[PDB]
RNA sequence: GCAGUCAAGCGUUCAUAGCGACAUUGCUUUUUGAUUGAUGUCGGCUCUUCCUAUCAUACCGAAGCAGAAUUCGGUAAGCGUUGGAUUGUUCACCCACUAAUAGGGAAGCUGGACCGUCGUGAGACAGGUUAGUUUACCCUACUGAU
RNA sequence: UUCAUCUAGACAGCCGGACGGUGGCCAUGGAAGUCGGAAUCCGCUAAGGAGUGUGUAACAACUCACCGGCCGAAUGAACUA
């Protein structure tokens, strides 16, 4: 309808800062900085107080009006993960051939090293982004545990790790080995 | 011109309308107009079986369920007009689910029945969970361990992906049995259960908590005057 | 023989297959012609087209007439396991159907070319061709049923196992539950599966063991019910014809606990019954669940029984428990013997 | 494997731990998905595309209506029949006639032509062409004995009459 | 019968 | 295709003044799976380039797709896509060979007509006139060279 | 443009209810709303199909049809250009 103003609201708790300048997003809570270049949207930044933070399109249609949203929950996603951060929880199940999953160095730099897998020759090497840990869960068979302030870099790590395992030229009926999200929660579970 | 297709189901039952809400008016009417004493309840999460045991165990008596503020109008909930004097001031301290019980048989009776009046039903969520569970380790079976095992069949194989997914339970299927690797606890005594956990204790179907039919106030057609009893 | 049919290529629905013959003759044949050409160059064109669309018809309905066995010709005991599964004569007039479709194409794709061979204009041609082309589709679409029933037919008669007749065969029956599935899954490798509910597995099952360098096979019921039988269902149906087309040591099972629910009067009536149907066959009769209770000290109104199968010749009997590995191999072993003794006669003859 | 091998799998040991989620994805992405190939999809597979899915809403909206009701509830080059040499593929000996009284089609043999509206040498040689009357056989069997043919048979491959 | 059936076969 | 059947809709608004999308009898036709090729003025080889409507090779999607093999489909023209027989040259087709032996567009030797006669329920005359013109040492393209 | 619903509460979401004869009737080894064929009934209801689908050998479980609480404000459908 070419609304004259559209605006959304983002809500800060009372641990974390949030730098706005030029439409670059620096988040900075207890757990780290995230920093978030928006400059490809054309939004307005403003705030009442150290509390809420409102992002408005003026004059804007129908896609304008669609990122707006979009830039609120990406900037909810930076503060949640400043905050409490995000730990995906996956799981490797096979039927013979054991998935044995490692952490390997190679060229100075962290690796998802897979063998084994079908039976596979193969090395599959999974690299790590940078500002997500790999842990291996305590008393539970074959998980492998991924955290990280950015959902972005947590999400496509286990993107990566689950698509590096696919089965090909066979039957998913009958073949179920894989590497699979089996969870996908906060680093802070109080409740 | 991008919008959500509505789902369309081919199903009978239609909703009513303006029409049966008219309907709940005009019956409430006639219910404060030849009855005595009108009592107002909370059945919050009340199972049908419950509240058919409720409308039998009257004839003469007649329970009305329905919107709150469809009957909070036809209470009447100002004084510029209203059935009958001073019923606003019961209209306002109705706060949930509504409960008419119309009838003209003695207070206290009615009083000394409801309170007696128990039901162990379902746990819910955010509510004390009379009794704790915990999964064991073995094959997991129906009831959840409780009844004699070799008595019960253990766990369908359908009903694994829905708790390794909604109940956020490590389950695997081996030889068609769902299993757990270590014991696992849902609950512990007096603590705010959790929509899943609530989930769960009902589908190993343990109905446990013990759910009651209370009551806020009542009023009379010969005196015209709101009593507060706080009966649960 | 065959054994196996699993080499039958899918078969498409009408629309499916209408579909893939008519792009393929889109797709490989020339598509550009101009009314400025010679009529000569039309017809060819337009020939070109009904008789490739004629070939690929017919070369479909070929691969399905030759995929499906021929269920008259084949032996005895894959017939009759044919027709307790899918009804013989909706199968022959299904294939029939399909016969009568290759024809009628094949005739009309003649009929309009000769037609053809005297096109005047591009006009007259384009409709011959879309003539030929619509009575084609016309009856692929009256081939409708034929095809979605041969399809399920196909998927089911892949699926089916490998027995042959002319093997040695350890048949294996008798009530559900009363442990034929544990025996077969002790004797062999077989993957089936035991329910306390009648019925659990409704078709035959196989698996194969070794004795003496000999590839013997070990063939599992569904299980058999006790009645009149004149009238009676597939399930059941097909163990009957088992036992009775397959050269094998019948080995039924009984209980004395009654676990399926049946009476044990009723195992030694249909014994009794099943007993004309044994022509030149040695059978041994193995009781299960005896941990509890043997014939040796059981009742003797049973044992009235007992003696009365023991006057059936030439039946043997014996009891024994799926654990005791040297048991089921005795059993195994007895049962082997005497066919290796009636194919050692056999060799005298 | 034998007989319902993979659905004993399947109950023996599920499927794929992601089968249900991917499943529900993939099904709530189909709109966007049939949008993409209606405004995609090019040439004789978009006009497929339109031509199903326009089938497919009638179909939709046909079981609405009734889910609701019961609810509420030289040579001759045309087609002949035996000097002028006439080609024998053309010779038609039968027809499908129709009969306007009980509206049944039956496969009626051609005898003789009796009225043709374009010339009486086309009458004289036997030619078929629209609208002309011909002789069929009721041998086979109110019925009558004469049909007048309604479409052009040197299109149609065929002669489809109607009994008058 | 049982017997036919054996004998057909 | 013929006649229909009702209609999603339409017809100057008009339900059977009238039309009409999409969907439903019968055809070579009898059932139980029996016996029931065209092309003569075109065709060869070589050989360039282009299209994709893809036969093979690459990567994907689905299917009782267990495995193996296959079917249908998507992107895709990068790269290829035989030797011989054949009762007229050809293509259908056969023998084999191969990963496959896909289909097309552009596209130099080569293996007639008319005039005239006695006659006509009926044959012949061999009378007469007329035409058949594209088979490098120059310019330019290309390939090399000053 | 025309239909509609709506602060005696609209659309979207969460959480509840989703009942009794009854596992209706016939064939089936079994079929309890959901492999099959026939009317699809009666009561209590705010409201609940002799059932919209998944799901079990049959059950069960979930689900949607429908009604309620939650917060607050317009929303949906069919056509025309
Ligand atoms: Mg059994």
């Amino acid at each position: 309808m070419k609304y004259i103003q559209t605006e959304q609201q983002i809500e800060v708790p009372e641990g974390v800062t949030v730098s706005i300048k030029s439409r670059i997003v620096k988040v900075v809570g207890p757990r780290g900085t995230l920093t978030k270049n928006l400059k490809h949207i054309d939004v307005t930044f403003t705030k009442v107080n150290n509390q809420l933070i409102k992002v408005a399109v003026h004059n804007g249609g129908r896609k304008h009006v669609a990122a707006l949203r979009t830039v609120k929950s990406l900037v909810d996603n930076m503060i949640t993960g400043v905050t409490k951060g995000y730990k995906y929880k996956m799981r490797y199940v096979y039927a013979h051939f054991p998935i044995n999953v490692n952490i390997v160095e190679k060229d100075g730099a962290k690796f998802i090293e897979v063998r084994n897998f079908l039976g596979d020759k193969k090395i599959r090497n999974v690299p790590v982004r940078d500002g997500v840990t790999i842990e291996f869960s305590t008393n539970v068979k074959d998980e492998i545990v991924l955290s990280g302030n950015s959902v972005e870099d947590v999400s496509q790590n286990a993107a990566d790790l689950q698509q590096i395992c696919r089965v090909r030229n066979k039957d998913i009926r009958k073949f179920l080995d894989g590497i699979y999200v089996s969870h996908k929660g906060f680093i802070t579970e109080d409740l | 011109r991008s919008k959500r297709s509505k789902l369309v189901t081919l199903a009978q039952t239609d909703k009513k309308g303006r029409e049966n809400k008219e309907r709940i008016f005009d019956e409430v009417r006639e219910a404060l107009d030849t009855y005595r004493y009108v009592w107002v309840l909370h059945l919050d999460d009340v199972r049908t079986p419950v509240l058919q045991e409720i409308r039998t165990s009257w004839a003469g008596s007649k329970l009305i369920m329905g919107k709150r503020k469809v009957l909070q109008k036809a209470l009447g909930e100002k004084r510029e007009e209203e059935y009958k004097e001073n019923l606003y001031q019961l209209s306002k301290l109705c706060s949930g689910v509504t409960g008419l019980l119309f009838t003209d048989e003695d207070v206290n009776t009615v009083k000394e029945y409801f309170k007696s009046y128990v039901r162990s039903d379902y746990s819910r969520p955010n509510t004390k969970a009379p009794l704790t569970f915990t999964i064991p380790e073995g094959i997991v079976y129906s009831r959840g361990g409780q009844i004699p095992a070799e008595e019960d069949v253990p766990m369908i194989h359908s009903l694994e992906p829905t708790m390794r997914n909604k109940f956020e339970i490590p389950t695997k299927i081996k030889a068609g049995k769902i299993t757990i690797d270590s014991p696992y606890l849902v609950c512990t005594e007096g603590e705010k259960l959790d929509v899943r956990q609530a989930l769960i204790l009902k589908q190993f179907g343990i109905a446990a908590s013990e759910f009651k039919v209370k009551v806020s106030a009542y009023y009379d057609n010969d005196s015209s005057t709101v009593e507060s009893t706080n009966i649960n | 023989m065959q054994l196996s049919w699993k080499d039958i290529p899918t078969v498409a629905p009408a629309n499916d297959l209408l579909d893939i013959v008519l792009n393929r003759t889109q797709r490989k044949t020339p598509t550009v012609i101009r009314p400025g050409f010679k009529i000569t160059r039309i017809r060819a064109f337009y020939m070109r087209k009904v008789k490739y669309t004629g070939e690929g018809f017919v070369e479909k309905f070929e691969d399905i007439l030759k995929g499906f066995p021929n269920i008259n010709d084949v032996h005895p005991f894959h017939r009759d396991l044919m027709d307790t599964l899918y009804e013989k004569n909706h199968y022959k007039i299904s294939l029939a159907a399909i016969s009568r479709a290759k024809s009628l194409v094949e005739q009309v794709a003649r009929d309009y070319v000769r037609l053809l061979k005297f096109g005047q204009s591009l006009f007259q041609c384009k409709q011959l061709k879309r003539a030929a082309l619509g009575r084609m589709a016309t009856i692929v679409k009256k081939l409708r049923d034929p095809l979605a029933y041969l399809e399920q037919v196909r998927q089911h008669i892949g699926r089916l196992p490998s027995i042959d007749p002319n093997t040695r065969t350890l048949l294996i029956c008798g009530y559900p539950n009363v442990g034929k599935s544990s025996f077969l899954r002790c004797i062999t490798k077989s993957d089936v599966d035991v329910q306390p509910y009648a019925f659990t597995t409704k078709s035959l099952y196989v698996g194969h063991f070794d004795y003496k360098y000999l590839r013997f096979q070990a063939i599992d019921t569904p299980g058999i019910l006790d009645r009149p039988t004149e009238e009676m269902n597939n399930i059941e149906m097909q163990s009957i014809y088992a036992i009775a087309h397959l050269r094998s040591c019948v080995l039924y099972f009984m209980d004395l606990s009654e676990q399926c629910g049946f009476t044990i009067e009723a195992q030694v009536k249909l014994f009794h019954s099943i007993k004309p149907l044994f022509a030149n066959k040695s059978v041994m009769v193995v009781i299960n669940k005896t941990d509890i209770i043997r014939p040796e000290d059981l009742d003797e109104e049973r044992a009235q029984l007992l003696e009365s199968v023991k006057e059936v010749p030439g039946v043997e009997i014996m009891t024994s428990s799926c654990q005791l590995e040297e048991n089921v191999m005795e059993v195994r072993n007895k049962a082997c013997e005497k066919l290796l003794a009636s194919r050692i006669e056999n060799k005298l003859k | 494997p034998q007989n319902d091998y993979i659905e004993r799998h399947i109950k023996q040991h599920g499927k794929r731990l992601d089968h249900e989620e991917r499943k529900r994805k993939r099904e709530a992405r189909e709109s966007h998905k049939i949008s993409e190939r209606a405004q995609k999809l090019t040439g004789w597979k978009g006009k497929q595309f339109a031509k199903k899915r326009y089938a497919e809403k009638v179909s939709m909206r046909k079981k609405i209506k009734a889910h609701e009701q019961s609810k509420v509830k030289r040579m001759i080059t045309k087609h002949t029949f035996v000097r002028i040499i006439r080609p024998s593929a053309l010779r038609q000996k039968k027809a499908n006639v129709t009969h306007p009284e009980l509206g049944v089609t039956v496969f009626l043999p051609i005898l003789a032509v009796k009225k043709n509206p374009q010339s009486p040498m086309y009458t004289q040689l036997g030619v078929l062409t629209k609208g002309t009357i011909i002789e069929v056989n009721v041998s086979e069997l109110v019925w009558g004995k004469y049909a007048q043919v309604t479409n052009e048979p040197d299109r149609d491959g065929c002669v489809n009459a109607v009994l008058l | 019968n049982l017997e036919d059936l054996v004998k057909a076969t």
